[PDB]
């Protein structure tokens, strides 16, 4: 168990152990998707380190830690190829969905939405998820994947 | 065409199992097409074409209920079958309807279901490729190879002779 504490909402709690794993918790309780956390241990306020243990971060049973949520809507650039093998470029904000992204992809390629699926780094992109979830970063090159059928 | 080229091709994974490629070359340099009937189960057909030997007009029965033993292992984990958006048992109902299209959704099920490689080549005119799609992880020589023209139609391919 673990306490987490909003910086201007309150306090809550949650049990554990990695701090992936805290994440998915508190966006388990808050909603608040993991990318848009940002975590730091209470009281010192030094921040967490994503890729090492809770409990050589000074993290153990019944610590504190300081939820700071980051807007992450700054617009960027990135690729999405299409089935020849060509490129466009695309202005989008983390916050934004795969499906909204889709429409985009739609209307440039002349293709509908229910004819491709989209792939970044071998995970197929989910509808309803906002791009953040899936690490994008400026001039990330998403996969355009046809559907053919005959 | 050499045969360092069919040997050369460069595929880029998209998923697990799942691969693209942007040869440029003309089909009929290195396969040979083997038409298929033209009623609405030309995918099957050519997979009948390509796996079943003295291969008929009625063979694609057994391809379409390999598709539906597949489906009940994989559809729900396949990417496409979201596209699709229906149960496993709406899929089932409609894909076994006669006549019903076959794409490549059936070609990625049917890939894992009887442990081959499919290749469907797109060419947008003539029999220029426009690119590859690969499921499974076999290469060219092995795998079964389709065309995919015209927007809506499947036929076969057979490496020619003079490249094997």
């Amino acid at each position: 168990d673990l306490t987490v504490k909003m910086l201007a909402g309150n306090e809550f709690q949650v049990s554990l152990m990695s701090v992936s794993e805290l994440k998915a918790q508190i966006t388990q309780k808050i909603g608040v998707h993991a990318f848009q956390q940002r975590l730091a241990v209470h009281p010192s306020g030094v921040a967490l380190q994503d890729r090492v243990p809770l409990a050589s971060q000074g993290l153990g049973p019944g610590s504190t830690v300081l939820l700071v949520v980051d807007k992450s809507d700054e617009p960027l650039n990135i690729l999405v190829r299409n089935n020849k093998g060509r490129s466009s470029t695309y202005e989008v904000r983390l916050t934004q969905t795969v499906a909204h992204l889709k429409q985009q992809v739609s209307g440039l390629e002349g293709v509908q939405d229910d004819l491709f699926w989209l792939t970044f780094e071998g995970k197929p992109l989910e509808d309803q998820l906002p791009l953040g979830e899936y690490g994008l970063k400026p001039l990330s090159t998403v996969f355009m994947n046809l559907r053919l059928r005959g | 065409g050499p045969m360092d080229f069919l040997r050369s091709l460069d595929w880029t994974q998209v998923i697990a199992g799942q691969y693209v490629s942007n040869p440029r070359f003309n089909i009929s340099d290195y396969f040979e097409i083997v038409r298929q009937p033209g009623d609405g189960n030309c995918f099957y057909h050519s997979i009948a074409e390509l796996t079943m030997p003295n291969k008929t007009d009625h063979s694609y029965h057994y391809i379409k209920r390999l598709t539906e033993s597949a489906a009940r292992k994989y559809y729900q984990e396949e990417p496409e079958a979201r596209l699709v958006g229906l149960s496993l048992e709406d899929y089932l109902k409609r894909m076994l309807s006669d006549n019903e299209w076959g794409s490549t959704l059936e070609a990625s099920m049917l890939a894992k279901e009887m442990g081959i490689t499919i290749i469907i080549w797109t060419v947008a005119a003539s029999d220029e490729v426009e690119a590859g799609i690969k499921f499974g992880d076999g290469d060219v020589f092995t795998a079964v190879n389709l065309l995919h023209s015209g927007q809506t139609h499947f036929d076969a391919l057979r490496i020619l002779p003079q490249f094997e």
